[PDB]
């Protein structure tokens, strides 16, 4: 009864189908924008508590982005910044209790209540939104472009360059698969794991799935600013 | 918290203890910290650094020698 | 999984949360960032005018 | 009071040459500073076959990162041109009491 | 007759062969390179991260694959 | 016909050639670096553990096949 | 019959041993280089992404059949 | 039919050839950081030890599946 | 008979795992080698792109095999 | 058919790939270790065993399921 | 059957790993040695060279069964 | 049917890959010990001698069922 | 039905994919070491080639018996 | 059938592996070694052989099972 | 269903092993940086 | 075409069959011993010519054999000296044009042409001429001797003495199966690299093998000598 699946729909199709990842991501939009007028409503000079915590994690972000590179860093700070709040929260979420016993209201189709990045559409979205940042900023940038990636040996072998394009081609088809495989392995982890034992036994591998989770979301936003520090050179 | 000694065929330069020093070794540059193990080394010419409290002195050296107890 | 209904729709919210987020807390934080740094080079500054 | 640099012009030579063969040995002779009133003449052998009591060194282990076959060739040559530098101080401090 | 089983069972292994031992690899050159020079973290964990992601790529793919036969 | 068993055996088989040597690579490259500076311990094994994890997702996700085809 | 499937897993599976020694080995010898030699890193680098690119090569290549074999 | 047999055997030895290579690999490397700075080696030991049988656990893990490959 | 499919798989993934770690082991040598001096840049990187070459050739004719196992 | 047979000749050789490079690299380590200085030898010739021991636990496990594959 | 396309495809395959391994180790290891000695490159690079063939011999052996498999 | 032929060819070859490496890891790593520090060297050779048998214990597994496959 | 082709090539495949890797770490020794010490080229390289036949001549056993079942 | 031929070539295939990379790690190392000290070469030597041997004992012993199945 | 009682036990028990091991690391971390952003800001007001 | 086989029987058999390895390589054993006269006959104070390259040829083996082993450089001098000039000379004749093509005047007949080592007998025999040698050298320098091979327990280990000893065993076999493998496979290249492409695709490879040859041989001769000093110590 492990009952693993792929993508689901959960119903709420008023004409247009309203699958529960866009559940999880309104409930998870809705818990970021809270915490973010929270934390900005009550501005001090010197924060402390869930300011100094917000203050903290976009401090953090922005010496990393800056260590990649530090022309662009406020630029696209945004993008991958969102990135990392958005998957990060739906990552943990999809740890709470209920990510498929929930569903009772017939098989049990269930309220996602998981990370909407553990269905295709989601990470596909993220990752081609991640591209055409990228290819913009390097057409800002570079100019015309090009110059590598398209032939026209210039001090580089133009054999290697046709596998630089393919290469940027397969980075956001590789990076939506690395985020997508990533949280709906683990959850098929959790899922599968707990069919056997689920007392005490699921607790070393939660803990792995959650810390999985963040380092993936940190992982996807330094491969998307590190990729538009590679397209800007 | 070691005991550095900046030491030269003229005069000795220093004889503090320091945070960090990020030696100009031959091979690569090799960072130093209180618990070392022990070590010997020929630097190349280039610019040791001496991290103090945060303070970083840019000792110039244009060769020699160090020993790393 | 694939259907592009849905593919297109949460483009949209992402664009739409990032949108959000730039105009309500990254440019606000960032704001204070900077005005914090300026501040610390201004106190700088203002011990060298004491002396 | 002259700077190592200085020994160096003679002392780079006599090396190169118990390198080149052109000599097996180099031995220099300076004037020693015994008591402010005595400066007795002394002879020291500059080759640096060292090896002191294992005492002495207490056989401190490190890791050489060039290499012990690298860190002898660089130190040597410094190792004399101290002792010769040594040596010329101690000469001038007699020639001047 | 169970041959899918099997087709899931050699993508997934297959796809761990190379990617576990890369990964190993990344992060104990990191290690030592950090353990030798402690100050230049500040490229080493970005390039360590990126040589990470670029090693799981290959594994993400075999799931992929993974997925696609199982279902 | 067995052929699920063969198949579950595989899984596991294969998922746990990779990640050991990954691990005994990561784990040696950190007591090298730990012999070298000490005190850059509580940095550089927080740097090994985080990689360990990895080496454990790619064996975890194979071991998870490893049970999917063994219970069905 | 589920030769298919079994064509695509050796597709994606093998094609995947090597690329990842690549990339560990390659991205590893790189951070290497950075420490012992940080002034010159970009310029490393350059040689480190196109070497990269060359063995991600060899691993879509793969993908392409796994992706074909699906596809007919 | 032997097709069981032949599951709980090869898990066994394809869960076995890896991790081994890791412990040897984690000796090594512990080993020789011990012989350069022995002051450390209640430190490095105690990583050695929770990469040994760490590693181990994937070996077993697969050990424990053969064993439901043979009577379960 | 699907035998066909698992031949073009097995082939391209045969010739990709020896050839991306033979260019794997190429770029880290020579990153390395770079890092210890750069005035050897002109001589080394050439020779290294000859590495590249020579491996990827292997990988190209297993490639080019896989191409004559669909058609003929 | 005789495949059991083929079972245990699987078991016994596969668990002898693993723990063969990973008793080799163990020995070749202490070696290092101990040709670097005598003196700490002792302490880690204890720790060798003991590491070999852990590998040849791989080991023994097929040679005992060997048995268990061969004459149950 | 089609064993024919499967050999072929392992025949092209396999014997493209270890020759494609060794070009990989041979240049590294060259460009690391005239690296540090550049005065002797050119000699060196003629023994990489010989190193190289004999890999490709190894290579090209595999490479004329292929066309013993299709030419029978 | 001679499965028990591929038995014994399968066992004899897969307890050779493993000791294979494993003695050579072994005299490489002895060897060069030997080369730096050769006082120690009688020593060792006693290490080197235990750590080969103990490889080849292993190897002469499969020897055994070499031998165990062929004649009852 | 074909098995004889299936046997030749794992033969040849077998055999060459670890003396090529074998060679290939022969030759970057002796260049790695040649680089080291330029006088006493005129022996280890000498040396260097009767490994090089010598691991060779397993490779080559291999193509043998490829031929030995290319035409009984 | 063609059994017995499949298990030559394993036999012969699988035996050669293992081997050649050893026998690999041991010349290089020797050669090493005596790049870096020459005095000691006629020990190492002495040691070499007595190593490199054994390696091939297992490849001969596949050897020999390469002419027992197939007679 | 058991699923969701084992969801709760497994989360709220790494909730309490996750507090006791990082609630004094995170929160202090937390202190410190609060504290050095209020000792700047005496520091500038000082200096003004 | 590209057709070859390990068993050569010839004809002409005068009370015992006469294989392949009695016309080619009996007369490269006649070539061997002209050369032993066309240039050791004239002997001057100062080489030239084909005495001054048969002076350097010997100058040479001699200090490789020094190197090996300076004291019984020249005990075993004269068989490990006949053994690489026929192996060198075998192998140089077998690349002669008219290898395979030889025998028409009914299947075409390989033999008189092929390399001396090709045929599994006289490797075979080479092998175990130089092995016996390699024993009495040792029996007569240990004079008893064979504490290894006696398998006496030692303090290295109470399982040495059998791994030892099987190599030993293997050593000729071994040495045999190395010359008649690389002989064979040269000769099958040639053969397969004229089956595609006949015209002007085996030149390097070929000439390749040659130098290998070359080598072969004297890895024969230096394996004999480190037999020696297996036996030496």
């Amino acid at each position: 009864h492990v009952e693993v699946a792929a993508e689901v729909i959960f119903d709420g199709i008023p004409g247009f189908p309203i699958t529960n990842s866009f559940v999880v991501a309104i409930i998870i939009d809705i818990f970021v924008i809270a915490l973010a007028v929270a934390a900005t409503r009550n501005l001090q000079m010197v924060p402390r508590g869930l300011q100094n915590v917000m203050e903290f994690i976009l401090e953090s972000l922005y010496n990393l982005f800056r260590n990649i590179n530090a022309k662009y860093v406020a630029t696209a700070f945004p993008l991958v910044a969102t990135i990392f709040l958005f998957v990060l929260f739906g990552n943990w979420f999809g740890l709470l209790p209920g990510v498929g016993s929930i569903g009772v209201c017939g098989k049990k189709l269930v309220p996602l209540f998981r990370a909407p990045a553990a269905d295709l559409n989601f990470t596909f979205a993220i990752a081609v939104i991640s591209f055409v940042f990228i290819e913009y900023w390097g057409f800002r940038a570079l100019g015309p472009g090009y110059l590598k990636k398209f032939f026209n040996t210039n001090g580089i072998m133009s054999f290697v360059g046709i596998i630089e394009f393919i290469s940027e081609l397969v980075k956001p088809f590789a990076l939506a698969f690395r985020l997508f495989g990533n949280i709906f392995a683990g959850e098929v982890l959790l899922v599968v794991m707990a069919f056997l034992v689920p007392l005490l036994l699921p607790l070393p591998f939660y803990g792995f799935e959650v810390f999985v989770g963040f380092i993936q979301a940190l992982i996807f936003a330094l491969l998307t600013y590190a990729f538009l520090n590679i397209a800007v050179t | 918290p070691i005991h550095l000694e900046i030491v030269t065929a003229e005069r000795v330069i220093l004889s503090d203890d320091v945070d960090m020093i990020s030696a100009p070794t031959k091979d690569g540059r090799v960072g130093i910290l209180p618990r070392h193990a022990p070590l010997m080394t020929i630097l190349e010419p280039g610019e040791l650094d001496i991290i103090k409290n945060g303070e970083r002195t840019p000792f110039a050296v244009s060769g020699g020698f160090m020993e790393v107890l | 999984g694939i259907n592009p209904t849905l593919f297109i729709a949460q483009l949209i919210n992402f664009l739409l949360l990032i949108f959000i987020l730039r105009a309500l807390l990254y440019r606000p934080v960032m704001n204070l960032l900077n005005e914090r740094t300026r501040r610390i080079e201004e106190s700088v500054r203002d011990a060298e005018k004491v002396r | 009071a002259p700077k190592l640099e200085a020994i160096l012009g003679v002392a780079i030579s006599a090396i190169n040459g118990f390198q080149s063969g052109k000599y097996d040995e180099l031995y220099i002779i300076y004037s020693e500073f015994i008591n402010t009133l005595v400066q007795r003449p002394a002879i020291k052998q500059l080759l640096p076959v060292e090896s002191p009591d294992i005492s002495t060194t207490t056989n401190v282990d490190y890791t050489y990162e060039p290499g012990e076959e690298e860190v002898l060739n660089s130190i040597l040559p410094r190792y004399v041109e101290t002792q010769i530098y040594q040596a010329v101080l101690e000469s001038i401090a007699s020639e001047h009491s | 007759e169970g041959l899918n089983l099997v087709a899931t069972a050699l993508a997934v292994g297959l796809g761990a062969i190379g990617p576990g031992v890369g990964i190993g690899i990344i992060v104990s050159g990191a290690v030592q390179a950090i353990g030798r020079n402690p100050e230049i973290e500040n490229r080493v964990v970005t390039y360590m991260f990126i040589g990470i992601a670029f090693t799981e790529a290959l594994a993400i793919f075999g799931l992929v694959i993974a997925f696609l036969i199982g279902f």
